[PDB]
């Protein structure tokens, strides 16, 4: 049903693979190798954050967006369905 | 019944909105990739680790581009 997280990583590598082939194929293999080894190192040795970001756009001058953004994180959790972790990631990649 | 499909609309609409916030926060993720990461997350992938693995491969991508 849901895809093996192998194939998810495969899809993500391909999802940002740059441009048959050989250099393209040896690249993918190394893209995977950076992906897996990076997961593997990091794992061996919430909304607070996202409000503080909306604050910085406000101090960035970006009023309009800081308005929109806190509307969206209020509107997300005003719904009773399957995401603290995605935000965590999004706020991670800010 | 109707809630089986009404689920698919909520996750679509709601996938659209936090995509939009991903765009706001300037994460780099496009729709396709975003979804991948939603899946990974829901399987148990730690968000810290998952961002970190996104970071480093952007890095190598950029660098491998030369």
């Amino acid at each position: 049903s849901m895809a093996s997280i192998t194939q998810l990583f495969d899809d993500l590598c391909e999802a940002l693979l740059p441009a048959r082939s050989v250099n393209r194929k040896r690249a993918k293999r190394s893209l995977k190798k950076v992906a897996y080894n990076a997961l593997f190192t990091n794992l061996f040795q919430a909304r607070n954050k996202i409000l503080m970001l909306s604050f910085d756009l406000r101090v960035g001058g970006l009023g309009p967006k800081a308005d929109r953004l806190e509307e969206l994180v209020e509107e997300l959790e005003a719904a009773p369905l399957l995401v603290g972790s995605v935000l965590d990631l999004l706020v991670q990649l800010a | 019944a109707a809630a089986a499909a009404a689920n698919l609309n909520a996750v679509r609409e709601t996938m659209d909105v936090l995509l939009e916030i991903s765009r706001i926060l300037n994460t780099g993720l496009d729709m396709e990739t975003l979804s991948i990461c939603v899946r990974l997350c829901e399987q148990g992938i730690n968000p810290e680790a998952l961002s970190s693995v996104i970071k480093e491969l952007r890095k190598a991508t950029e660098a491998l581009k030369a």
